[PDB]
């Protein structure tokens, strides 16, 4: 799992790399960026991970009851 | 004044109405002709509602109603100012003052609801800001 | 003229109002109040321009624009008269009933074949009727642009033949084509100018800025025409 | 063929199966047309058009306004029929048989070189004769304003 | 207290609709122009000699066919639209004797 | 349907072809076959024409109805179903509707006659010249509908026609020619379930003392479907129909509580009875002022005449098909012309019939 | 920002015991909705029906040990649930959902191409 | 629960009903019929009204809409007319993209781009381009470099065409809709005259541009750029200053700088709220660092903002490809690298290096360094990015593609709370929504 920060402030850009497993769950990042709500929706969607504390986790691009994680 | 020439065209428009109806009902082509699938009623796909093609299943503001509940005062104070036109004049002054009066003391309705602002929709249920206060220790 | 009116009023809020879908359904609330409220609006008028000729007969108003034009004196209510008429028909900027980026076809969403054409031939029954009335209250009517004009081309025919009294039908239609086709002209031009307006800035726009004008010269022209002797008579 | 008979019938059997408030609205305007095509011809031509300027144009499509509002939720032949039959035996509204089968006319006369319409006499007494009566009534159009806004406004 | 204009001039811009009368004289000086429509079929939009259009197999001016068989453009087609199957000719030539473009695969692409 | 309709890869025919399938049984498979669907445009056609373009059998499908041929392509993949245009007072176009076939249905047919064809050269006629035009084009198997009451000595016209045209194809084709006789069909824009349907039925009680056994359209069409694969029902009579015995004035009752439709019945038209000599003079004057086909004076005698079973002829259990009853199928095909929604069940359509004929 | 219509937070359980309550809550939030399910997508069979397969989807995970599948297979037990509700799946999905459906013997497959 | 629900005044203690006949437990079987004997208060506060819970009013502003200028399902739960809850429900333009990227090549990867964002092509292929010669440690010549910058302004004059007339279409506009889709005609003729196709034109590339631009181009540039400024002027004439204009867009999708910058929303919907960052002055690329232009930034951050500011792009767009037709260089047009460019055509013939690497660059591609990268431009959108994986083969590993419309359309919900139905169309013409990049 990859994020990427842009600062307004001072001009600059800044990834940030943490890993996951199939079954393992990753903090969601929704309470800091309210601009991660629809980018964790899609990878989960994409790669089935599991979002911890995501407000509403759901597909947004597989049709309804997709079976299988097209991205793995 | 003679008005049999009137009433032949209130009847001529009543006989047009039955024949816009009717010229469709007998120029279409048959059902069978085109695509045979079905008529109107049973082809319920056809006989239904459009929502932009995804199937689906009025609390309306108070101010919308107020509009439409005004209508009806207000109109009301117009339609009784039709005796007033035909007589402008031979009711001289006096029928002049009694008019003015007529339309004062439904202006000061117009003053009371336009003070209230009660046709205004507007929003108490959103459109909030709030101050970020520190509560330090 | 204006009771006629209010029923097709009535004729319209029907449509939405017998039919389930949302689309359709949705343009009965917002049509019924768009109506009502410029329907004040446009009665007043007319009876304004009754009010100078005291006379609530078409033939009448016409003919007492012989010596002016009521867009010379009444100015802003050909304005208004024409704002109110767009409002009646439905037509844009006024275009929020029948807006097919808002609520598609409106009414005509589940509307077709012959039910939409006898719809759609009355918003034209309508515009047409609207651009002439717009002529009769405030360009005359059927009154020539000159009489001279009017006076040479008719001493060409002899007034004991048929012949003469085609050639002034024609002429006497020919002027209010001329003027009625101006406005009809006006509706497709104000179309091809104007954003749509939103309609709840919509209805407080009759009520709250037009109706206060439209008593007030309602106070003001029988206040004019008393302080100079001039109330009107029907000869 | 007084055919004003037949338009009634035919509202008389609707009012007797309406069942949601559609068709009870439709009597309303299905009653209103009667009553001004009857005074159009016949009696007054003038209060047939105030009719549907104040009526239809007024007071009718708020009825349908509010209907749309409020809600949209949700007999037999012999006995019908029956009671339209029993209905329409008996439709002399009074009991003068002469007033009723003796017709009558009046005399015209040329001392009325002032000929204006009725409307011209209604505004003419209206605004001079019974000007209170017009004062009072825009004395209650006002509290109607005042009215609708108490009741119906919320805060 | 600080707008510029007098109270009548901002009413009288506001009464008199100013900018939406400008707004229709500006729309009616389009009337009095030339259009743009060009009578198709009748007349056709400018070409480049780069457009992409239908595909068409070619000659050598003696009439032998130019493709060799090659198999390039099958495996550049973005979409996979291409299908050759080739051996050689009857006389020795490297010629193809299937050649397949699936015109509702191609996305006209010139690859 | 399924997964594959057949029970081998390799097929021989009368003619010595053999057909060898390709694939799973979908879109993309094939079966090797070519079939001829006759009239494939009419209600029975259009389930039998699905069918087989589903499993990838190239079907040819005469048509003389233009629009109405083009619903049929989105069942078969590209190539598979084809269109010729035919006209059966044409014999060119049916021999190039049979020239590359493997398999002939015919399912052209009529209980109405026209200004342009009669009943005798609609079921006698066309059916024929059909069979005589397949066994010179080298078909190996022809398959043939009729009614369900064919019998030549029948004083019906349709009944004379459709009995007299079985023995016209054997005598044409010869005696490996295959016929199907279904009962009446229900199905979704079903001629059967329309007319129970319809509202202002004029003559009702005329029309509906017929008594019939309802059938499945769909098994009709899954029927004949096992019937053109299956080389050991050549020569054979299959005579189609459900098992429980259904009457006219049974289901068009039982229909009446589903629509859910006190005075109205009777003032919307409903129920329109009719003296007889009037029905017969009626139908007779709208065979030449009406367009379109009309309840006419031959369909009259046919609601005096109930369903009759040929039992020397065969039924579903041949073909291992457990046959179904409209009790489970008459609610949805009634929901088109139908708080909770009521849904009824194979109980529910069962009590409902209780109730129609308790006083 | 708010959440659509019966969304839930998704949070990873720790405990076996915890999520059975939840497990079992939900059952009954599927079985209390069977009714409108049929009534908002039109199937054709009563909701009895209904009630019967969503109780056998629940037991065929039933016998799971290890922790970490119990939560996923939970949070898409919430998923397919809030779908259904707020009809955002249409009717063609539905009815084949509940549309679906002894194995030929050897010579059968053999006959016929196998697998 | 789900399907229904059920003090200010004193606990005012009654005991002892009794009537003038007698108590009221001995009419208290009879006192059911009698309901002015009702002890049960109907405007009591814990009055027990079992209600059912109703839905709100659930309208689908479904896909066959033209304010749905793609394929869009929004679902609107709103309290009267005033919005309380949008739910967009994207993916009906969902054709995996990237699923597909990742089984071709570099060369064939590029068309998938000009379809992601139909209407800014040539900028979507730019960003691709960008990426792959920065994993590639090659540089654009400098022509080149000027010929992305001329069609990546193009690009932009195209795009806001299509968006800003589009969008003033759904307010009510027609006519000013008509006459830029003519200067479409006349921008895509550029597109055509260079490439072969008027849309999706394959024309920037991993290493440059297909090929050199046609002799007498530049010269119909100017042309059209002579006039154009003019139909920028009678586009401003029935918008900007008309009354009923400013009252369907001033106050209308209220941003503010910290939730713009909380929901990513960049380009135009992060300067009309007053932030100044534009990403062709925060990491220039191809040329954008030789031309001088100014950026517009907003101070109310509403529709009427964002529409000034659109209109100041148009401006200068036409300030900086004027620039690009008075610099342009002479010189090669890709890289000189034919390893990674395919050699022109008349070498191929003549020279044996150039037919082996002609072939081994048709079919085999071109390895990229192994590594990862995260490219943004100024898409004329807002931000858009790749995220694109290499593995050292010939085939990207991972292509990941931020669109500005999936971010903007996150904040519909944010920003469309408490407004009507016909101030919904104004926040998604203002978003400029393209749904092939929603939906990539
Ligand atoms: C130019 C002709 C205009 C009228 C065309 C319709 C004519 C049909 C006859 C209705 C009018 C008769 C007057 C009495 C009103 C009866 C209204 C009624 O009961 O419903 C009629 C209509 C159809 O429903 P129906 O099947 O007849 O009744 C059971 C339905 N649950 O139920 C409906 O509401 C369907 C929509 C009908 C809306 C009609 C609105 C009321 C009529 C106003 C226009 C005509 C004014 C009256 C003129 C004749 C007066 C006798
Ligand atoms: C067809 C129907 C007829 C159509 C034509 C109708 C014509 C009648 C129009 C009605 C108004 C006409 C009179 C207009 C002049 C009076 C208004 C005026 O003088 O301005 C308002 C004035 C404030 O002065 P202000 O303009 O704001 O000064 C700013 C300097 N920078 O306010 C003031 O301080 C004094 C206001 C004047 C008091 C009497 C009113
Ligand atoms: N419930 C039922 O439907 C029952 C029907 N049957 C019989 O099954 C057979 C098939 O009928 P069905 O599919 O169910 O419904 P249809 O009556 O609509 O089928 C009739 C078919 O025959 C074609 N046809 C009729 N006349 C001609 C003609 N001159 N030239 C070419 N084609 C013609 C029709 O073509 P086109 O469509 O273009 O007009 C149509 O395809 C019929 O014979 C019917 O009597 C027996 C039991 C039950
Ligand atoms: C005024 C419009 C002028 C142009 C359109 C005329 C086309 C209509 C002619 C028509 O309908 O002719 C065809 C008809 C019948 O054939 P059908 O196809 O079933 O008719 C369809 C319409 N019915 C079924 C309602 C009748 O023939 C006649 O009745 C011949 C006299
Ligand atoms: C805008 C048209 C107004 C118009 O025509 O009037 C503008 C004026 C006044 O003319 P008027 O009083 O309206 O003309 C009515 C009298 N007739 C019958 C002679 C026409 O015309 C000129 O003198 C120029
Ligand atoms: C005469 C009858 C036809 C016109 C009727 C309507 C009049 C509208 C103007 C008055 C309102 C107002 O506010 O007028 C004043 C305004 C605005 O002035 P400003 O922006 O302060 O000027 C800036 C400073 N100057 C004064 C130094 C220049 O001028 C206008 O916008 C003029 C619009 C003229 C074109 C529209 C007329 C043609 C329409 C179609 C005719 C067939
Ligand atoms: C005394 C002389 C009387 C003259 C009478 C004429 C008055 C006409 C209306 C003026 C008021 C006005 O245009 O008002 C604008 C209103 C409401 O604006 P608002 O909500 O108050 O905000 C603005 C005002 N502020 C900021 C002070 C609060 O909406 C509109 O945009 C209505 C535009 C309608 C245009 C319809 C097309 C015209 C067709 C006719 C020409 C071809
Ligand atoms: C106005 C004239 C109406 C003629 C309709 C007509 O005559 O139609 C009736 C006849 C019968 O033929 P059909 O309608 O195809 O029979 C099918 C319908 N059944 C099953 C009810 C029989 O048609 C003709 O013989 C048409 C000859 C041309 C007549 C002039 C046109
Ligand atoms: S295979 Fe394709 S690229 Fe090669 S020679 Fe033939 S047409 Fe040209
Ligand atoms: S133009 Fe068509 S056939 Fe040729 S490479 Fe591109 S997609 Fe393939």
């Amino acid at each position: 799992v990859v994020y990427n920060l842009l600062s307004v402030r001072h001009n600059s850009r800044i990834r940030i790399k943490t890993y996951a497993s199939e079954v393992s769950p990753v903090p969601s990042v929704v309470p800091l960026f309210q601009g991660a709500n629809w980018f964790e929706r899609e990878t989960y969607d994409l790669f089935g991970i599991f979002f911890e504390g995501h407000p509403d986790l759901r597909r947004i691009m597989t049709d309804y009851g997709f079976q299988g994680h097209p991205l793995r | 004044m003679l008005q049999d020439l009137f009433n032949n065209y209130v009847i001529l428009v009543g006989i047009l109405g039955l024949i816009f109806l009717g010229v469709n009902y007998f120029i279409v082509e048959s059902p069978r002709m085109d695509e045979n699938n079905g008529n109107i009623s049973d082809y319920i796909e056809k006989s239904g509602p459009f929502e932009c093609g995804f199937s689906s299943f009025n609390p309306i503001p108070i101010a919308f109603i107020l509009v439409a509940l005004l209508f009806l005062p207000f109109d009301l104070e117009v339609s009784s100012m039709l005796p007033y036109i035909v007589s402008i004049y031979s009711v001289g002054i006096y029928g002049l003052i009694i008019f003015i009066l007529f339309l004062l003391i439904l202006i000061v309705g117009f003053i009371y609801e336009f003070n209230t602002k009660s046709l205004s929709i507007t929003t108490i249920l959103h459109k909030k800001n709030k101050a970020l206060v520190k509560n330090l220790y | 003229l204006l009771a006629s009116g209010s029923i097709g009023v009535f004729g319209t809020v029907i449509v939405g109002w017998m039919s389930n879908s949302k689309y359709t359904v949705l343009a009965t609330v917002r049509t019924t109040a768009q109506l009502i409220s410029y329907e004040l609006v446009l009665t007043t008028v007319v009876f304004i321009i009754a009010l100078i000729v005291s006379s609530l007969n078409i033939n009448v108003i016409i003919e007492s624009q012989y010596n002016i034009w009521y867009i010379i004196p009444f100015f802003p209510l050909c304005l208004i008269f024409f704002i109110s008429a767009l409002a009646e028909t439905a037509r844009p900027p006024f275009d929020n009933v029948e807006a097919e980026s808002e609520l598609v076809s409106g009414h005509m969403t589940e509307l077709s074949a012959s039910p939409f054409v006898i719809f759609f031939l009355s918003e034209y029954c309508s515009m047409v009727l609207m651009s002439t009335l717009t002529a009769i209250f405030f360009f005359g009517g059927y009154l020539p642009f000159s009489n001279t004009i009017h006076h040479l081309i008719l001493n060409l025919f002899d007034q004991h033949s048929i012949y003469y009294f085609i050639i002034e039908g024609i002429l006497l239609s020919g002027y209010l084509a001329i003027k009625a086709n101006f406005f009809m002209f006006s509706f497709v031009w104000i179309r091809a100018a104007a954003p749509r307006l939103r309609y709840d800035l919509l209805i407080l726009f009759c009520w709250y800025v037009l109706l206060p004008i439209v008593f007030a010269i309602v106070v003001f022209a029988p206040g004019i025409l008393y302080c100079f002797d001039a109330l009107p008579v029907i000869i | 063929m007084n055919l004003e008979i037949l338009d009634l019938s035919i509202l008389g059997f609707y009012s007797l199966i309406s069942s949601n408030s559609f068709e009870s609205i439709a009597i309303l305007v299905a009653t209103i047309m009667p009553v001004i095509t009857e005074l159009w011809y016949n009696y007054s031509q003038l209060f047939a058009l105030l009719y549907t300027l104040i009526y239809v144009g007024a007071v009718v499509i708020l009825f349908v306004f509010i209907l749309s509002v409020i809600n949209e939720k949700e007999s037999g032949l012999f006995i019908l029929i029956l009671v339209l039959l029993l209905d329409d035996l008996d439709d002399n509204e009074s009991n003068d048989n002469d007033y009723n089968n003796v017709y009558i006319t009046d005399y015209a006369d040329w001392f009325n070189n002032y000929n204006e319409s009725d409307l011209s006499v209604i505004g003419n007494l209206l605004f001079t004769e019974y000007a209170l009566l017009l004062l009072i009534i825009s004395f209650i159009l006002l509290m109607s304003i005042i009215g609708l806004i108490l009741i119906v406004k919320k805060d | 207290e600080e707008s510029s204009e007098s109270a009548l001039s901002k009413a009288t811009k506001w009464y008199l609709l100013s900018e939406i009368f400008r707004g229709l004289y500006i729309t009616l000086e389009m009337y009095f122009r030339a259009p743009y429509t060009i009578y198709y079929p009748f007349e056709k939009g400018p070409v480049s000699p780069r457009f992409r259009g239908e595909h068409a197999l070619r000659r050598y001016p003696s009439g032998e066919e130019r493709c060799i068989a090659c198999k390039l453009c099958e495996a550049v087609c973005p979409a996979q639209a291409i299908t050759i199957e080739a051996e050689e000719r009857i006389d020795g030539s490297r010629r193809t004797y299937k050649y397949d473009i699936d015109m509702t695969k191609c996305i006209y692409c010139g690859y | 349907v399924s997964t594959f309709p057949l029970k081998s890869d390799i097929n021989i025919t009368k003619s010595g072809k053999t057909l060898l399938s390709v694939g799973q049984g979908g879109r993309s498979s094939r079966t090797g076959f070519t079939a001829t669907v006759f009239g494939g445009t009419g209600f029975l056609g259009r389930v039998v024409v699905s069918k087989l373009a589903k499993h990838g059998t190239n079907v040819v499908v005469p048509f003389r109805n233009d629009r109405a041929r083009r619903q049929l392509k989105v069942n078969g993949d590209l190539g598979v179903v084809n269109f010729v245009e035919f006209d059966i007072r044409n014999l060119k176009s049916i021999e190039d509707s049979v020239k590359y076939s493997d398999i002939v249905i015919n399912l052209i047919g009529t209980e109405h006659f026209s200004k342009n064809f009669s009943i005798e050269d609609v079921n006698i006629g066309a059916a024929e010249r059909i069979a005589k035009a397949a066994k010179e084009a080298g078909v190996s198997r022809l398959i043939h509908v009729s009614s369900y009451n064919a019998n030549p000595s029948s004083s019906s016209d349709f009944y004379a026609t459709k009995g007299i045209g079985e023995q016209v194809v054997r005598d044409n084709f010869g005696p490996d020619a295959t016929i199907v006789r279904p009962a009446p069909m229900y199905f979704r824009n079903s001629p059967f379930l329309n007319e129970l349907l319809q509202i202002k039925a004029l003559g009702g009680n005329v029309i509906f003392k017929k008594e019939v056994y309802p059938v499945h359209a769909l098994q009709v069409g899954e029927a004949i479907e096992r019937i053109a694969f299956d080389d050991a029902t050549a020569g054979q009579t299959y005579e189609l129909f459900g098992k429980e015995r259904y009457s006219k004035k049974e289901l068009r009752e039982m229909i009446k509580h589903i629509i859910h439709i006190g005075y109205y019945p009777y003032s919307a038209g409903f129920y329109l009875p009719a003296p007889e000599p009037f029905l017969y003079a009626f139908a007779l004057i709208r065979q030449y002022i009406s367009s379109q086909p009309r309840f006419n004076v031959d369909q009259l005698k046919r609601s005096h005449i109930n369903q009759e079973i040929d039992q020397s002829a065969k039924t579903f259990t041949d073909l291992g098909m457990v046959p179904d009853e409209l009790s489970e199928y008459l609610y949805r095909y009634v929901k088109p012309h139908i708080q909770n929604r009521t849904v009824y069940s194979k109980e529910d359509i069962e009590k409902l019939r209780d109730y129609v004929n308790t006083p | 920002t708010n959440p659509t219509a019966f969304a839930q937070t998704t949070r990873y359980v720790k405990d076996s015991t915890e999520m059975r309550t939840l497990v079992l809550n939900l059952y009954r939030r599927y079985l209390r909705h069977s009714r409108g399910f049929v009534n908002n997508y039109n199937l054709d069979i009563p909701a009895s029906q209904v009630r019967t397969k969503i109780r056998q989807e629940f037991e065929r995970q039933r016998f799971v040990k290890d922790l970490p599948l119990k939560n996923v297979l939970y949070m898409k037990a919430q998923m397919e649930f809030q779908e259904l509700v707020n009809f955002w799946k249409q009717q063609c999905h539905v009815m084949q959902y509940f549309e679906s459906i002894k194995g030929d013997s050897f010579v059968q497959k053999f006959l016929k191409g196998a697998q | 629960n789900d399907f229904y629900d059920v003090n200010d005044f004193f606990p005012v203690q009654v005991d002892g009903i009794e009537s003038s006949l007698g108590k009221y437990e001995e009419f208290a079987k009879d006192a059911h019929e009698w309901e002015s004997w009702n002890l049960q208060n109907e405007d009591h506060p814990e009055y027990p009204v079992k209600r059912t819970k109703i839905r709100h009013f659930t309208l689908n502003f479904g896909p066959q809409h033209p304010a749905a200028h793609g394929v869009l399902r929004l679902i609107l739960e709103l309290h009267g007319e005033e919005i309380l809850r949008s739910d967009p429900h994207v993916g009906l333009l969902h054709r995996g993209t990237e699923k597909l990227i990742e089984s071709k090549t570099y060369m064939q990867a590029l068309p998938y781009f000009d379809r992601l964002d139909y209407v800014s092509m040539m900028t979507n292929e730019q960003v691709f381009s960008l990426a792959v010669e920065k994993l590639l440690n090659l540089e654009v010549p400098e022509r080149g470099q000027y010929i992305r910058t001329l069609f990546g302004e193009i690009t932009r004059v195209l795009n806001h065409l299509m968006s800003v007339l589009s969008h003033a279409m759904d307010v009510g506009a027609l006519t000013p809709f008509l006459w830029g889709f003519e200067e479409r005609e006349k921008l895509m003729e550029f597109y055509e005259r260079v490439s072969g196709a008027r849309l999706h034109s394959a024309y920037v590339r991993p290493g440059g541009v297909s090929q050199d631009l046609p002799a007498g181009l530049l010269d119909d540039i100017y042309m059209w750029a002579t006039q154009f400024g003019d139909r920028l002027d009678e586009t401003e004439e029935l918008l900007t200053d008309s009354r009923i204009w400013k009252q369907r867009t001033i106050g209308i999708g209220e941003v503010t700088a910290e939730d713009a910058l909380n929901y990513g929303l960049s380009g135009v919907m992060l300067r009309g709220s007053g932030v100044p960052f534009d990403i062709r002055k925060s990491q220039p690329y191809d040329a954008y660092d030789k031309v001088d232009f100014d950026i517009a930034v907003g101070t109310k951050g509403d529709c009427y903002d964002r529409y000034l500011i659109r209109m100041t792009e148009f401006r200068q767009s036409l300030r900086i490809i004027e620039q690009c037709c008075n610099q342009m260089p002479p010189g090669p047009v890709k890289v000189e690298d034919f390893k990674v460019a395919p050699p022109p055509r008349a070498l191929m013939k003549e020279d044996m290096e150039a037919l082996i690497h002609h072939f081994l660059l048709y079919t085999k591609g071109y390895a990229v360094p192994a590594g990862e990268t995260y490219t943004a431009i100024e898409a004329p959108k807002g931000e858009m990015a790749v995220y694109v994986v290499s593995d050292g083969s010939e085939r990207p590993y991972r292509c990941k593609i931020r669109a500005p419309g999936f971010a903007h359309l996150g904040a519909f919900d944010h920003i469309a709370r408490g407004h009507f139905l016909p101030d919904a169309v104004a926040i998604i013409g203002t978003m400029d929504l393209v749904f092939g990049e929603v939906d990539r």
